[PDB]
């Protein structure tokens, strides 16, 4: 159902990983490690930031309920992305995923011989873990991603195409960065993106004659107080990141 | 060994029958209420879990509707999609001497049917495999569309093109047409309409070219005046085209008797796809809406 696979902050602590002895901090680190190897495979696999972007929902989903200390993120990583290039229509050859991890995860080792036993074995390795992974998530594989609300928002609130630009590069960090997919919806979120990248461009979207935040028309149950106290979450993290702001930095 | 909250076992369910040829009839351990389960097969499956069927468990998780199938679960141990048994299929049914529609009743099929159409189509899901057998109908006389294992999402488009039984097949796809729409699962409602009279698929075709022929001897023939722009297709200037030839509704014109049964029909079974009626416009056809009205079933 709807609820599910939502959790409360007290839910993320007590996480499948911290009940065999992951901090809170290392388990957060594991994640944001798994999405930067989903991103990096993702790139060369030459598959879209959507697919990209459903894998990363599947692995942030995939350890509520299993523990890092069982499955490594670098070998979920991969499984998820084969899975989720298949669910948003743009399959990758299990060989060829095996051999994008391969390089990604060892660049100085070669590919052993496709005929070896140890080769063979690591298919098979994937595809058991591909089926483990649809097992956790209960077949549940339809992902909605803040992106589509995002174009939907800064939209009809007249955003120049920067602006726009910097909501989406905030919500594809939102989730690299942090599990904002597993306690808030996507509209929410994608609210959350458009605030700080107006906080970020000095723009403000001007208050309607009716006295409508612009939010509010994207979200009902959304509140300032609950606005800013994510921005400045989600700000907080995106200065830990070496470069990431560089990104975005008006350089003029 | 790893934790399943969401995945339950199949032994939940006790094996009672075989029918498909793994397609089991089975009972819940504890309530005993009846379920089809639908093994997923994995022969041939070099690339993991099949893409065929995560496309279908996409598509019926998201079409929920009195008149479309509903898949309850995916158990494990291989994997099981669980549905709501259902007894009986247009097919048996209309292959089966004893069982006998009346007028009033039959509009209330293809009422149901037309609903069930209208509802996939409106989110954007094309069925691609109509035909009577794929049309079920429960024990309480509802209706419901099954077996999506072929169907797709939609939305110049490429769609595939070998989809849909041969003799339930639109002459788009018989042209090699890859940019069309919801008007393919239409045209197969036509056949199937037909169907509900002449108790035996109208047009059985054996080759591609046998079934344009048939087309041909029911619809008039394929002509840009009939059908504005037909001529673009590669396969229409190759493949053999009768000329001359319409007699949808003489060589029907036995079995129906009824106006309206007749004048829906023609509509459902039109040659350009773009004239062909939609479920929206036939579901307000007067022969929903003239008398004997719909009754239900028994």
């Amino acid at each position: 159902n709807n609820k599910r696979w939502y959790f409360t902050r007290e839910q993320l602590e007590n996480s499948p990983s911290r009940r065999f002895g992951v901090d809170p901090d290392k388990e957060l680190s594991y994640r944001q490690q798994a999405a930067n190897l989903l991103q990096d495979m993702g790139q060369r696999l030459n598959v879209s930031q959507l697919t990209i972007n459903t894998a990363i929902v599947y692995m942030h989903r995939f350890y509520m309920i299993q523990s890092f200390t069982q499955f490594p993120g670098n070998s979920v990583a991969p499984a998820a992305l084969f899975l989720a290039a298949k669910v948003e229509e743009q399959p990758k050859k299990l060989e060829h995923v095996i051999k994008v991890a391969h390089t990604c995860l060892h660049p100085q080792e070669s590919l052993p011989d496709t005929r070896s036993e140890a080769y063979l074995q690591q298919v098979q390795d994937l595809v058991i873990l591909e089926s483990i992974i649809l097992q956790t998530l209960g077949f549940e594989l339809t992902i909605d991603h803040p992106h589509t609300h995002v174009v939907k928002c800064t939209q009809l609130v007249r955003a120049s195409k920067d602006l726009a630009q910097t909501s989406y590069f905030m919500a594809t960090n939102s989730l690299h960065l942090t599990t904002f997919s597993l306690q808030y919806t996507p509209p929410v979120v994608a609210c959350v993106c458009i605030h700080l990248a107006c906080k970020w461009s000095n723009w403000e979207i001007p208050v309607s004659t009716d006295g409508k935040h612009w939010w509010e028309y994207v979200d009902a149950t959304v509140t300032l107080e609950l606005l800013d106290e994510l921005t400045h979450e989600l700000l907080q993290i995106l200065e830990k990141t070496p470069n990431r702001l560089k990104r975005i930095w008006n350089w003029r | 060994s790893v934790e399943c909250p969401f995945c339950d076992e199949v032994s939940k369910y006790e094996k009672l029958a075989k029918i498909g040829q793994e397609v089991f009839k089975a009972r819940h351990r504890k309530t005993g209420q009846k379920v089809a389960l639908k093994k997923v097969l994995m022969e041939n499956e070099k690339e993991g879990f099949p893409i065929t069927a995560l496309r279908e468990i996409k598509i019926l998780q998201l079409l929920k509707h009195e008149n479309v199938v509903n898949l309850i679960e995916i158990c494990r141990t291989s994997i099981y999609l669980v549905f709501d048994f259902c007894e009986h299929d247009l097919a048996g049914l209309l292959s089966n001497v004893l069982v006998k529609f009346t007028l009033s009743e039959i509009k209330r099929v293809m009422q149901m049917l037309l609903n069930g159409l209208y509802y996939i189509h409106r989110n954007k899901i094309l069925h691609r495999d109509m035909k009577a057998a794929n049309v079920l109908i429960t024990r309480d006389g509802v209706l419901k569309l099954a077996d999506f294992g072929l169907a797709r999402a939609f939305s110049p488009n490429r769609y595939t093109n070998r989809v849909v039984t041969l003799w339930y097949r639109p002459p788009e796809l018989l042209l090699g047409e890859r940019d069309y729409g919801p008007p393919i699962d239409l045209w197969g409602a036509g056949c199937i309409m037909a169907e509900m009279w002449t108790r035996s698929p109208i047009m059985q075709g054996n080759t591609e070219q046998h079934q344009l022929a048939l087309i041909s001897q029911l619809c008039g023939s394929i002509t840009p005046e009939v059908w504005p722009n037909v001529d673009n297709y590669e396969l229409y200037e190759k493949l053999e085209l009768v000329k001359g030839q319409r007699k949808v509704k003489d060589r029907l014109k036995a079995y129906v008797r009824d106006p309206y049964a007749l004048d829906l029909i023609d509509k459902l079974l039109v040659l350009d796809p773009a004239q062909r009626i939609d479920s929206d416009d036939a579901l307000n056809h007067d022969f929903f809406w003239s008398d004997p009205m719909p009754s239900d079933l028994k």
